[PDB]
DNA sequence: CTGACAGCTGCCTGGAGACTAGGGAGTAATCCCCTTGGCGGTTAAAAC
DNA sequence: GTTTTAACCGCCAAGGGGATTACTCCCTAGTCTCCAGGCAGCTGTCAG
């Protein structure tokens, strides 16, 4: 399978944008301190 | 804000002759306006093909009477031939 | 506004709307009466 | 058989199909309704056959496709009616 | 915009055969009333995109459809003119 | 200071269907009774379909005409309907007329 | 109770005969007039009462057409409408 | 230097301006106008003159008679489209 | 004196058709016609003037009435026609 | 015999030539009135 | 009769056309004049 078809990294996601980086910085220190995070945004396919 | 000349007080004053008591909505007066309009066209361009096919160079009584001959059906051509040379006879008789 | 989600205490907005209320709004879906904890406000804004 | 001969025949043909005298004198006797002693050039007369030929033959033929549709092949009456109520004639 | 025809629909179809006194309605009437709309619709438009792009304006205007209308043959009143 | 209309005994304007068949690039000239003419007719058919419309509101238990009305006078009048076959009436509907084989 | 088949249609047919209101919604017809004319040109733009005229004229034509279709279908002895009676009626019109 | 000679075209450009200007389609009539309906008669008359000598070739002819013109008009899509209501003396129609 | 298209259509047809003749019957056929379609197209013209609120007829007027009046195919090359005929007019 | 093309005649009219008045471009500039990608309800016309 | 969904309505925003009225101003018709060529029409001639 490996040498027959390659998808892309799920750690590109983060990599391209510098909002991911910086909320998963956050959203870990907030899991390691122990709080629960509601995350807001205007577009459904952001939500995706 | 500029003037747009319409047939309106006209066709009310038509219509207080006719029925004092009914009234006309906005919507009909348009519409009204519109088959004045398309009358006026028909009429007038039936004329000028009648004076151009004579060799005319004028628009008469003679050539609106034909044209209203040519496009009007029987009773109503007649009554309204019967009307309009009613009318330029007055028209002549006032001077 | 039947949403009563107190057992959170972090809210993250990924992007900001343009109605302030609207925030409030959110915020207040996590921040109203019956809550027993600190409620923090994390607003992410892109450089330039 | 006999018919489609007689149909091919009169298809390439161009001379008109009506008796021109017959039409002239229907012609006259319409006219001296509307003013009397009229006198008609030649030229109006044909100019009046040619038009009533090609306003019957093109009538003919949708009073034959309203009979095909009524899944007939002889015209009725009822096809000319139902032909000049469609075209808008009525 | 695209596959828009669909927008036509079936019961609207039916009002408009009941308003011209339809009493049944075959099932397959629907697709070619769609397709007379559409070619009435595609010639009207054109007629009238034709004298806005005269005046060299980008809005369609009432008097430009009246006009492609009065054209066609079918003189329309109500809408000025 | 007297108005043409006045003087032929119409409504209609005799000036402005003056003005019109000059300004219309109709001929040349434009002779002194033609208007008159015009606007007499004009005033005779607006007459006629006016009347129509008022028996038909009438009728409809309504005083002010509504574009029905007028559609509904145009119709059932013969020589009017012919007149106006081409013609189609904004928000005028159709006459009401269902075939004797559909019905019951 | 179950009204027998043609009570309703006539009903109906009375209803929308009797009344002025156009039978076909705003949004649709709009957004298919602006399909139709993007082909022709790019960029256009279409104002309220060109859109309601353009409504108006093709629910008439409709209206006529079902009209025919319908004088059509009662002739050859029958009820229903079927696509041969609207291009038979298409055919004698003139158009095609 | 003619005026038709200078446009490169076969019709009467001073003739159809002259029609123009005699008739009453406008008050003014512009120095191009008269050169393109010139150039669009042209236009149509060629084409029409073409099939309809095409049509002549084809029954063994080689003069064109209004046979010739209405087998042409009618067989052309188009142009049966633009002279649908007009009747040819001395025509016929088309072969069924 | 009667004015006629017989010549300029006896000029096209020699053009497009050296060897063909044409009848009398043709030519009035043709001459009707090329005056039937000039009248459409002034009058189209006329009116597009007139709605425009414009007291010239130029050359855009007769385009727009021949886009009008001619179909599809018919219409394009009557334009480009035109066109070119106005491009070799103006360039002298 | 018979329509159609052509050589020639007489003539009307379109091709040059001038001013020029104004109909029709440039140039603000005001203002209305939207305009549309993405969202979230909410039924009542559609759909089955 | 029972179930789907889409007009449609309301946000949410920043600006963006782009008809209109009014000013100016200048190419290009219109009117006039004069003169030579395109053309209507005639019969002679010839192929069909």
């Amino acid at each position: 399978c490996n040498m027959r078809t390659q998808f892309p990294d799920l750690r590109l996601i983060q990599y391209d944008c510098g909002k991911l980086q910086t909320l998963a910085v956050l959203l870990r220190q907030l899991k390691a301190e122990g709080h629960r995070v509601l995350i807001f945004t205007q577009m459904t396919r952001m939500l995706d | 804000k500029t003037r747009k000349e319409s047939y309106a007080i006209y066709v009310y004053k038509v219509l207080k002759q006719v029925h004092p008591d009914t009234g006309i909505s906005s919507k009909a007066m348009s519409i009204m306006n519109s088959f004045v309009n398309d009358v006026f066209e028909r009429i007038a361009g039936e004329a000028s093909r009648l004076a151009h096919y004579n060799k005319r160079s004028t628009i008469t009584s003679r050539e609106i009477q034909t044209a209203v001959r040519l496009l009007l059906p029987g009773e109503l051509a007649k009554h309204a031939v019967s009307e309009g040379t009613k009318a330029v006879t007055k028209y002549t008789s006032a001077k | 506004v039947g949403v009563n989600l107190t057992g959170a205490d972090t809210v993250v907005f990924y992007d900001s709307d343009w109605n302030p209320t609207m925030d409030a709004q959110a915020q207040d879906r996590c921040h109203r009466i019956g809550q027993t904890r600190d409620v923090h406000i994390y607003r992410l804004i892109s450089e330039r | 058989t006999v018919a489609l001969r007689e149909i091919r025949r009169y298809q390439k043909s161009t001379e008109l199909l009506i008796r021109k005298l017959p039409f002239q004198r229907l012609v006259r006797e319409i006219a001296q309704d509307f003013k009397t002693d009229l006198r008609f050039q030649s030229s109006a007369v044909m100019a009046l056959q040619e038009a009533s030929e090609a306003y019957l033959v093109a009538l003919f033929e949708d009073t034959n496709l309203c009979a095909i549709h009524a899944k007939r092949v002889t015209i009725m009456p009822k096809d000319i009616q139902l032909a000049r109520r469609i075209r808008g004639e009525r | 915009l695209r596959d828009n025809i669909q927008g036509i629909t079936k019961p609207a179809i039916r009002r408009l055969a009941r308003r011209g006194g339809v009493k049944r309605i075959s099932g397959l009437i629907y697709e070619e009333t769609r397709g007379v709309l559409k070619v009435f619709l595609e010639n009207v438009i054109r007629d009238a995109v034709t004298y806005t792009e005269h005046a060299k304006r980008k809005t369609v205007t009432a008097m430009d459809v009246v006009y492609a209308l009065k054209r066609q043959g079918r003189t329309l009143y109500g809408f000025g003119g | 200071a007297k108005t043409r209309s006045s003087r032929a005994g119409l409504q209609f304007p005799v000036g402005r269907v003056h003005r019109l068949l000059r300004k219309g690039n109709y001929a040349e000239r434009v002779g002194a009774g033609a208007p008159v003419y015009l606007a007499a007719v004009l005033e005779y058919l607006t007459a006629e379909i006016l009347e129509l419309a008022g028996n038909a509101a009438r009728d409809n238990k309504k005083t002010r005409i509504i574009p029905r009305h007028l559609q509904l006078a145009v119709r059932n009048d013969e020589e009017l309907n012919k007149l106006l076959g081409r013609v189609t009436i904004a928000q005028g509907g159709v006459l009401p007329n269902i075939q004797s084989v559909l019905l019951p």
